[PDB]
């Protein structure tokens, strides 16, 4: 899979440039990908200020790279029409890096076979197979789940696989575009010696005795306890829920037994932030009344007191009682700070108590929107399955909403809708360059560990529809009339995404659909920056 | 011995600037094709005529399009065409007069098993008879004529084919237009003769992916891209890929002997009415060659 | 934790010289814990070769060592009287690499509670704190478990422990000296940016569809099949049994439904040797009869046939049926290799088959015998808990026994007999040099993971005992009437370990009992040619 | 300047010898404590008074030996104690030595030491052994319990505890003493035979190194376990000034303004100076005046005078 030799290795921060030639949304989607490397890898990328070789990103005929550094100087990476995926970057940097394409090792043929009369004519260099004399697998396993391996249909002519894994079960796990594999990363920080990285600060999901180093000081009154179930509720913890109920531990604040007003705090080990923006994001299970609370507090540590300047970032009220919630803070922390989750009892009959399990914290932006689904699974490959979501507010003041179809025998569809919200008198049309990020969250545990799928869109205002209309002009002007929850009339602009965003296989695997739930996290935001 | 052709350097002022003036008459003489651009001389002779023989690249102007070497980029790595061109230039600098009598080239593509281990999601080039390939041309210039409110244009042939996988089949052709017979209501048309000659040549994509599309209110099958630029003794070989293994054969062998004996012939030059003569020689060898002619690969 | 600045970095590869001072025991120890680095670490030893700055081990006062590399030319780490054991060893050379102890962090504080007025009078500095700016302790949180922290004990001034941890449960964790914790090799591993190791090659629980790459060729008439249990036996899978019984995976050959002499054949990925000597090991579920077999093949890759040329490297015969056990496969390869398992129905009414989990394979010396203890459970703490081991011979003809004390209330002691053997004529007496190493296997699924604990004595030909006898001279001289499991008198000699080899409480920790049985890993060598 | 003692260089032949006959003096004017070496010449200065009044008076920088000042061993079977239990100083003093009539001698000298900070010593070695009080009853049990050991292989000599002269602790897997003391011969056969030549008394015969390692570790089988591990090693033997001891240094302190070894050596506060009545000085029954002068003060260094350091820790 990785190119032999030490020449063919880029510096752990890369210089680039995003070259004008690049379409708004594909400028846009190479930087959420680098975000992917930060968390991930000990991989980082720098904007090119004179550094003899570097990578030069733009519009070219498709979508490639080269294999590894080839101290060339300007070295050039196309992203063209239709590379504007995430993973398509991640893949196209792993070519960068020194990778090959998975089906290409000179084991292949163990795990793969390949059906060369279906291949187009010439089309037989795209199936190539080094031999270790060049390529070093690095002692991994075959991977059919690798962001590098080509999907059954590869360069076919006609409607029959190219790519027939030997094995059955894996004939369509092969060819996944939704973010590194397990193996991917194995394989790139064993060359590149990673050991630690940009973006990535604490996972915690209280499997273990000594908590992730989470100290509670002198609880007031209570004190958070690692149970593994509570009676009220729930049942088993968030880590593992139909795969072992008492292997799977939690932390809880009984409210039941103890008084109005009553605090637990549970305070975490020493953080130090190299960024200054992070996402701590956890699950939380209330079998209490709906008047207990969870306020977050950051607790800062400054050279003038060294007893930290305890600040209130978050208040959790009125959290939905007999189900896990997934929740997101917004922190901006520059100094060696601690977090500190206080449960408090409010002035209501609780026959239960706050419970919180996995915990993650990294140096990442939080989505600005979430879009929680109950019930998933009945919807998948049903004609009822057109989900809409609940309508929201772009942080430029854009009404929004988002559409789920998985009507389709074999994918799953994410439209992007522009709707009338309050501001529509004051905002600007057509929209102009709005990039819109919606993530299909694969629920796992550690967030090292998620292949989350995420699809962007950015409003062109100059697109035009058949009627000669803008597409994203004001809704109220070339809008059909849609109802909201409640029976309220409004007005909903066309939509725009993509009819392949998940195979319901795909949908069905991983964690994306835990508890029976499903979470879109929505990102909107303003890239027109991003040309001039 | 006779010797008179003498070995000289490559990276010199006039064998430089000969060389240039060579491929200019080379590009002139080609009807089909895309043009080629000097890379470094590999060796040169002088005898009183020059007998050199040059590395060239091909470039993205076709010889019709007439365009100066300044705005002809050369060929991406992964559709390069490159090879050598033997020719024979005789530069009368009393007289005023430049002419090349003969010349001869042989190119060959880049290995495709090179460009894919060097680049394994990049762009290859196919055969230009591919009815995909053909497909892709047709639906690309349906396009441009789609745009055309007055002028409608055939296409003559495909010049450059190639095929990627984008996240489905991607074709990039490049081919001739013709402006189609005058269908109009007008019985005599302006005498329009403007015969089956090519008129410009377009660069054009299809991209056939089940991704990023509009809503159900109307998604597209295939995305097509096309641009249209318009045009206002001896040949050009092209041998097969050098994929063989893995130096013995010439990479390029090129023949070009004006005379296969020793003692010479001479070349009636009367368009320089006078009675000029222009003594010539069969084609130089190797090893009677200059130490400072490798030349400066550009 | 770690000590802060570039400076203070060793080469991955350490030049080392093994004084003359150092007994033969410490001499043979220091090298198996050079092992465990070579297993677990990227760092590794080499002999002095006029490196400027190297390590000099040498007997010295007690054990110590410099924090880190001090770039003084030769450096000395003390391995004197009673430092002679494996842990002691990897914890000095983990200074040496640039840690400080475990409660030497700036957090401490919050973790454990240092009982000042109980330790000995001016022993305050070997309780030191290092402040944030001068120790980093690499995003990993507070470790009891550390093979760096002090026992509660550690220079206490009565019976009262000197460093009561505030969670109660880990008062007696503390201060373990079995092998390096997960957080110890987290820490180093990310200190010298260690990507891979010289030993370990592979380990497979079957946990995962791919199942390690593991292919079956065009297996003749049977397969080996993924399941999580077989009807007649076993129930569950070996790396998970009394936590989750599903979860667990394992490779089954069902002999039952096929005839005699039928065969299948399990292959392994390419692997890539680094030393010429590896050990296989595995656990073996039998299920039908005593009949069946697994012979085991290696198949070398060599240039002039790219087909590899299979050898049998070992046949097993007679399992016994109803338990899980633990074998050992000695190999010995130069070249890219597959390891082959081959299952095979003898001729014999089975109603079962052959079940195959928790592979590893390592570049290490395999053990020269293993003694396994059925029924563990009930011995730990009774008064008929002295357990003794099959008689075994060493490489040279030397006769020995184990004998396994638990009567105590709380410590667990080994001891190493020499007894009487057939070659007994033919043998030097005094029994000179013999090292002898009793390992307690951490039955853990992966092998990086183990922290079994070791321990090692080495037969000095000039102990003598209170009567003025040899204490190694021929047991028939020496030595006391025992007696065999089948009644036969013997003579054994002196026993000689320890009293303290493990606590109950570890013992019970981790997963050295596993399905109530208990492996020691049993290993005597002649190291006589270490002195000169 | 108007200074009769010149100041001279740290590297030079003469100055580098006479350092050490002045060492040599303080070691044999030490009647308890080790023995001191010359690592390098702070000061030197010069009074080259006419007869040949050398009159020496340099500041010297020491460090500890392994050797007891009554062991009176040379230099070179001397080596200097490990960085865990370092003791180092200053030593200024004043040599008067006449070259043509073959005379040395040492009026006067003052030192001043510290023990190396054990705060320091942890930080660069935690699990190095570090030194206790020699008072420490520990300490004593140590040097009881070796000197125990050492007399069950003697066979017809005994010998008695005098002092703790050196005690340090440690860690092995549980108590660790490292001590040093004297020994004296234990009163002739007790109350048997002629018991001739009893003088042997009072005075220390020799040093003996003992530990004592009380561990839960590698040990015989049930038949005898052992209590504590125990080592024992004896080495028998065969002006107007002190050596002051100090504190550690810089525990307190996380670290120059305080004098880190400051040494009084002054013969008279008057400027102009005195005479020393030197009349041992050879054959010479008078003429045995010998010039004197204050403790030379800093700023009058020779640049090339910090003093070469013979024995470095790095
Ligand atoms: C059925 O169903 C349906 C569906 O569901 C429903 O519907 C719904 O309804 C409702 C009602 O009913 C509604 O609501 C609403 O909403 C709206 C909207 O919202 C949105 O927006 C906004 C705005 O935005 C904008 O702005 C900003 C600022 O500037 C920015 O940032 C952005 O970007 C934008 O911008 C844009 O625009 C503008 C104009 O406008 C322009 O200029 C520019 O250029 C651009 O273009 C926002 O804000 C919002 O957000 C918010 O909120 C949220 C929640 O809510 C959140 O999340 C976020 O965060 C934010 O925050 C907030 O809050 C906080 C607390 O919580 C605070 O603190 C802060 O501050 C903020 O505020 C979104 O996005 C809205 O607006 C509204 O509200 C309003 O109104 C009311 C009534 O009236 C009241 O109450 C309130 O208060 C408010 O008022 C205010 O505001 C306004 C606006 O802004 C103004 O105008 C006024 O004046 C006022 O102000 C005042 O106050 C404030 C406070 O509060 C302050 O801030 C201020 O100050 C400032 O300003 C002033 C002015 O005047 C000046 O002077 C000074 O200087 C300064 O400082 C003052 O003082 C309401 O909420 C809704 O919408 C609907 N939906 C839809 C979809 O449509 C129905 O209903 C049913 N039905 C049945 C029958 O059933
Ligand atoms: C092992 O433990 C012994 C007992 O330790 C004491 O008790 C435990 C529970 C803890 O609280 C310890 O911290 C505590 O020390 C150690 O022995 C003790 O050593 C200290 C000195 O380190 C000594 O302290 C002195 O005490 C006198 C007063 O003592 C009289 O009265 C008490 C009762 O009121 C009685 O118990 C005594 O026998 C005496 O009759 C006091 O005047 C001294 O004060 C001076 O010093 C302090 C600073 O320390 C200063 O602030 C003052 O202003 C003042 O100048 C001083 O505090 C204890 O008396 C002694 N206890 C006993 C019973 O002996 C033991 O230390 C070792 O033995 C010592 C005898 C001594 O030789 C030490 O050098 C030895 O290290 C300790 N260590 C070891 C290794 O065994
Ligand atoms: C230019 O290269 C050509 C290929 O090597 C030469 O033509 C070849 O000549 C052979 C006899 O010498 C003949 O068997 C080959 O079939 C023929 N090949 C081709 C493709 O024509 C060529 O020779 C002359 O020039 C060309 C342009 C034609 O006019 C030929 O008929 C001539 O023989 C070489 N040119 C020169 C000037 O040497
Ligand atoms: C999708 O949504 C509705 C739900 O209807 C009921 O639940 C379904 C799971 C199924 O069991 C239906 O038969 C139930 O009626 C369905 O819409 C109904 O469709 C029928 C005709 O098929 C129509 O007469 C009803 O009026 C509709 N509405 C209701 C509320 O009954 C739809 O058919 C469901 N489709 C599937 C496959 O789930
Ligand atoms: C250890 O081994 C034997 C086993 O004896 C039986 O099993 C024990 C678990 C316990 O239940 C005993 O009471 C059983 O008798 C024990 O040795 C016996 O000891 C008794 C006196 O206590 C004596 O009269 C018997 O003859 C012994 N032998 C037998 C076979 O009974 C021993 O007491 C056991 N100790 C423990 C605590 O397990
Ligand atoms: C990015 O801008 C390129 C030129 O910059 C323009 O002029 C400067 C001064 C500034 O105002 C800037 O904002 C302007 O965009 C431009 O080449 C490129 O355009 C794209 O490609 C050309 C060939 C056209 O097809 C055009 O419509 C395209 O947008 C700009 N890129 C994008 C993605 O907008
Ligand atoms: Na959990
Ligand atoms: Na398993
Ligand atoms: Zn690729
Ligand atoms: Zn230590």
């Amino acid at each position: 899979n990785s190119i032999i030799g030490e020449k063919y290795r880029w510096p752990h921060t890369i210089p680039y440039v995003l070259e004008d030639s690049l379409e708004m949304n594909a400028k846009g989607v190479i930087l959420n990908a680098f975000e992917r490397y930060r968390l991930k890898t000990c991989i980082d990328f720098k904007p090119w200020a004179g550094e003899t070789n570097y990578i030069s990103v733009f519009k070219g005929s498709g979508c490639w790279s080269s294999v590894g550094n080839r101290r060339v100087g300007k070295q050039e990476l196309s992203i063209g029409a239709n590379c504007d995926r995430i993973a398509t970057v991640q893949h196209e940097f792993l070519h960068a890096l020194g990778f090959w394409h998975e089906q290409s090792r000179s084991d292949r043929d163990d795990y793969v076979r390949i059906m060369w009369d279906r291949i187009l004519s010439g089309r037989e260099h795209n199936f190539n197979t080094y031999s270790d004399d060049i390529s070093d697998s690095l002692n991994v396993p075959y991977d059919y789940t690798s962001v590098m391996h080509y999907s059954k249909t590869a360069f076919q002519n006609g409607t029959e696989p190219t790519i027939v894994t030997r094995i059955s079960d894996f004939e369509d796990v092969i060819g996944q575009r939704m973010d590194f594999s397990d193996s991917d990363l194995l394989k790139l920080n064993q060359l590149y010696n990673c050991s630690s990285s940009l973006s990535f600060m604490d996972s915690c999901s209280f499997e273990l005795e000594n908590v992730c180093g989470m100290i509670q000081s002198s609880g007031d009154n209570a004190d958070w306890q690692r149970v593994s179930q509570v009676p009220r509720g729930p049942e088993s913890d968030h880590s593992n829920m139909g795969q072992c109920q008492g292997s799977g531990f939690f932390m809880h604040f009984d409210s039941s037994s103890v008084n109005v007003g009553a605090t637990a705090v549970l305070e975490s080990r020493t953080l130090y932030p190299k960024r200054g923006f992070q996402c701590l994001q956890f699950y939380l299970y209330n079998s209490g009344s709906e008047s207990d609370q969870l306020n977050i507090y950051i607790r800062e540590y400054s050279a003038d007191n060294v007893d930290g300047n305890l600040t209130l970032v978050e208040e959790i009220k009125e959290i939905p009682t007999g189900s896990w919630q997934l929740y997101h803070v917004t922190l901006k922390v520059t100094k060696k700070f601690r977090v500190v989750f206080e449960g408090r009892k409010g002035s209501g009959a609780s026959l239960g108590g706050l419970s919180i399990d996995d915990i993650n914290l990294s140096e990442t932006r939080c989505p600005h929107h979430i879009w929680h689904i109950r019930n998933f699974t009945q919807f998948i490959g049903s004609p009822n399955g057109t989900l809409y979501s609940p309508p929201f507010y772009s942080s430029k003041g854009y009404a929004f909403q988002i559409y789920l179809n998985l009507a389709h025998v074999t994918n799953a569809g994410i439209y992007f809708h522009l709707i009338s919200g309050a501001n529509d008198d004051q905002l600007q049309w057509p929209c102009p360059w709005q990039q819109a990020t919606m993530t299909l969250l694969d629920q796992n545990p550690d967030i090292r560990q998620r292949m989350s799928n995420q699809r962007s869109i950015t409003t062109d205002p100059f697109m035009t529809t058949d009627n000669g209309n803008y597409f994203w002009d004001r809704p109220s002007k070339v809008g059909t009339v849609a109802l909201f929850s409640n029976g309220t009339q409004f007005r909903r602009g066309g939509g725009y995404g993509t009819s392949a965003f998940i195979t319901h296989e795909r949908l069905k695997s991983r964690d994306f659909i835990k508890g029976d739930d499903v979470y879109i996290l929505l990102t909107v935001e303003d890239i027109s920056h991003l040309n001039s | 011995p006779l010797s008179p052709l003498h070995p000289l350097g490559c990276n010199d002022s006039e064998v430089l600037a000969v060389a240039g003036f060579a491929l200019q008459n080379i590009n002139r003489d080609q009807k089909d094709g895309y043009m080629l651009s000097l890379n470094r001389v590999h060796d040169v002779r002088e005898h009183y005529l020059f007998y050199l023989t040059l590395d060239v690249l091909e470039t993205d102007c076709h010889v019709l399009s007439r365009k100066a070497q300044k705005d002809c980029k050369p060929r991406m790595f992964y559709e390069s065409v490159y090879g050598q061109c033997k020719a024979m230039f005789h530069i009368n600098k009393p007289r005023r007069v430049l002419y090349l009598p003969a010349y001869n080239c042989t190119l060959r593509p880049v290995s495709k098993r090179k460009t894919h281990t060097t680049c394994p999601d990049c762009p290859s080039p196919i055969d230009l008879s591919n009815p995909s390939a053909l497909e892709a041309a047709t639906e690309s210039l349906a396009k441009f004529n789609s745009k055309s409110p007055s002028k409608k244009y055939e296409l003559v042939k495909v010049t450059k084919a190639m095929n990627q996988w984008v996240s489905g089949p991607a074709y990039y052709v490049e081919y001739l237009i013709k402006e189609a017979p005058c269908t109009k209501s007008q019985a005599s048309c302006s005498l329009q003769h403007s015969d089956s000659e090519p008129v410009g040549i377009c660069q054009g994509s299809t991209v056939q992916s089940s991704l990023r599309h509009v809503p159900l209110i109307q998604p597209v099958e295939k995305s097509v891209t096309v641009t249209c630029e318009f045009f206002e003794r001896g040949s050009i070989q092209h041998l097969p890929e050098l994929d063989d293994e893995k130096s013995p054969e010439e990479a390029f062998p090129v023949q070009l002997d004006l005379t296969t004996n020793p003692q010479g012939d001479t070349l009636d030059v009367s368009f320089l009415p006078g009675d000029k003569k222009l003594v010539v020689l069969p084609f130089p060898g190797k090893e009677q060659r200059s130490a400072e002619c490798p030349g400066p690969e550009k």
